[PDB]
């Protein structure tokens, strides 16, 4: 059934599973037309498919040409997401295929179930967690590859960089969700925290800065402050 | 007109015959039902006075044999049986009529209700759904499960209806996933109508039989089947016009006949609101929508 605070440690056991987040698949800007009506212009999107144990991210870039001539794009986006996830699974060797796929939005359940009918033993699950994966496009390197794409493309990343050399996947996921929650609540502040000190750089093959253990504790504490603050700035407390 | 005699009525029971019913007291001198219209299937059904649990009954067609009812004190129920000695049967019936020990099938001349509820229901199809090939009549009761319910336990006592499942490979063509899930026309017209049912008459007959088993026996799996068969049509964008017109009539008479007090358990809010107000056919069931809005506006 649904994934929640109670069964949270299941994410870090040895059953292969993937989170799928579709919130950045169909992206638009809204603008005025010369006649003063409103129109949308699509921009490139991405499916965010993440193994929370290993950090492997399958970033399927959605080029705006896929929407050309199509109607009801928000509905189509869910089915396109399920089509691409199903194609990813079929592309993986049997021993790499997931045993569960957890969708971050319940509207993905039926599209993914229908696309995965060939895989009756892969469980499709919702979650009660309010995960911040929409903020993935606030990670500069991910946003850059999505916006530069001229055609459909899949790009592989490790969203944990090398953290698993020193910390557990439970702890790595907690750091990831804290960073992303911060970036979602106040992107400018979060990004200032991460890059303030110019002596700490991002390796070419990494997404985040090369913090020491002690610096991650400081960083993590600065993100928590940010989140509580904005939670006041928002609710006045 | 045909007759179903009763050997006797040893236990107090409410007897149904089609949409009619009457009470018989313990050891009351009751010897059956006469004037049963030829040309239709019929159902004779029972609810004991002591155990309202298990409604049960028998689908039959008097053109197929001479049938009678006899209580079995070991199995504790009224059983339908066939009399092969046609002379013994005519003699029995004539004696019971002369002694006026039979109730008359109480059909009003104007009244087409039973025809309208059984228009497409055939005894040959009912016997394939309910298997006991040695009898020409078919037993059904409140507890019997469907093949589909069993997949999700005795197969001899099952209802063999066609299994309808919108999230199944049978329903969804590879590469048409979104198309086939949001518009079920493929599944209705090619899978269910042409390769399984064979024509819309077999389809409607199974849909009518499922409703009648839900209404008369409270058979839950039959109710599931009835709603699935409605929803498959309403969720198809491409339906033959004659089928939509006939469905509106079928459902109108079903809703008309439903006991006002059982609508809470026999009508699925989600299916009906979807079918009448969201589906491709939301504007195609005028008679059904009108009676539903005037009889059960709460459900909607
Ligand atoms: C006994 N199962 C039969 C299914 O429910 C519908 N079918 C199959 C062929 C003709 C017909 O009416």
């Amino acid at each position: 059934g649904a994934m929640n605070s109670s069964n949270y440690a299941e994410l870090f056991n040895n059953d292969i599973k993937l989170f799928v987040d579709d919130t950045n698949v169909y992206r638009v800007t809204v603008h005025k037309t010369f006649e003063g009506n409103v129109a949308t212009k699509a921009i490139n999107g991405c499916i965010f498919t993440l193994n929370p144990k290993t950090g492997h991210l399958f970033l399927k870039i959605i080029h705006t040409s896929v929407w050309a001539g199509q109607k009801r794009l928000s509905q189509l986006a869910k089915w396109k997401t399920a089509e691409e996830v199903s194609a990813l699974v079929r592309s993986l060797p049997k021993e790499e295929q997931p045993k569960q796929i957890i969708v971050t939005r319940k509207a993905m359940l039926d599209p993914l179930e229908v696309h995965m009918l060939d895989f009756p033993n892969i469980a499709i699950r919702p979650t009660e967690l309010r995960l911040p994966f929409s903020a993935a496009m606030s990670i500069d390197k991910l946003s850059d590859v999505v916006m530069k794409a001229t055609e459909p493309q899949m790009v592989l990343f490790n969203i944990y960089d090398d953290w698993l050399d020193r910390i557990s996947s439970y702890t790595a996921f907690s750091r990831l969700t804290l960073l992303l929650r911060a970036l979602k609540t106040n992107e400018e502040s979060a990004k200032m925290i991460l890059l303030s000190d110019p002596t700490i750089t991002i390796k070419s093959y990494h997404l985040w800065p090369s913090f020491t253990d002690e610096q991650w504790i400081t960083i993590e504490s600065q993100m928590r402050d940010l989140i509580l603050t904005e939670y006041g700035r928002k609710y006045n407390v | 007109m045909n007759t179903v005699p009763f050997t006797s009525a040893p236990i107090e029971v409410t007897i149904g015959i089609d949409q009619y019913s009457f009470n018989v007291k313990e050891n009351q001198p009751f010897h059956g039902i006469k004037d049963i219209p030829i040309g239709h299937v019929h159902v004779i059904h029972f609810q004991h006075a002591d155990n309202s649990s298990m409604r049960y009954g028998y689908w039959f067609d008097c053109r197929m044999g001479n049938f009678y009812i006899q209580y079995d004190p070991k199995d504790g129920l009224y059983k339908m049986m066939e009399e092969r000695d046609g002379a013994k049967f005519e003699n029995i019936v004539h004696n019971f009529k002369e002694r006026q020990m039979m109730v008359s099938y109480p059909k009003i001349d104007e009244d087409d209700t039973w025809y309208n509820l059984t228009e497409f229901v055939q005894m040959d199809k009912i016997r394939k759904i309910v298997r006991k090939d040695e009898n020409q009549f078919s037993y059904v009761d409140s507890s019997m499960t469907t093949v589909q319910e069993n997949e999700l336990s005795d197969p001899a006592h099952s209802l063999n209806y066609t299994v309808i499942n919108f999230k199944s490979r049978e329903a969804i063509r590879p590469g048409h996933e979104m198309e086939d899930f949001l518009d079920k026309s493929y599944y209705l017209n090619t899978v269910m109508l042409q390769g399984i049912f064979k024509n819309s008459s077999n389809y409607f007959g199974e849909l009518q039989f499922a409703f009648l088993n839900a209404m008369f026996f409270g058979n839950y799996g039959s109710s599931l089947q009835w709603h699935a068969m409605i929803e498959l049509i309403c969720s198809s964008a491409t339906v033959p016009k004659h089928m939509l017109d006939k469905l509106d009539e079928i459902l109108y008479y079903q809703i008309k006949t439903l006991p006002e007090q059982y609508s809470d358990i026999l009508l699925n809010e989600r299916v009906w609101n979807i079918c009448l107000y969201s589906s491709f056919q939301k504007n195609s069931l005028h008679n059904t929508e009108k009676i539903m809005e005037n009889k059960y506006p709460e459900l909607l």
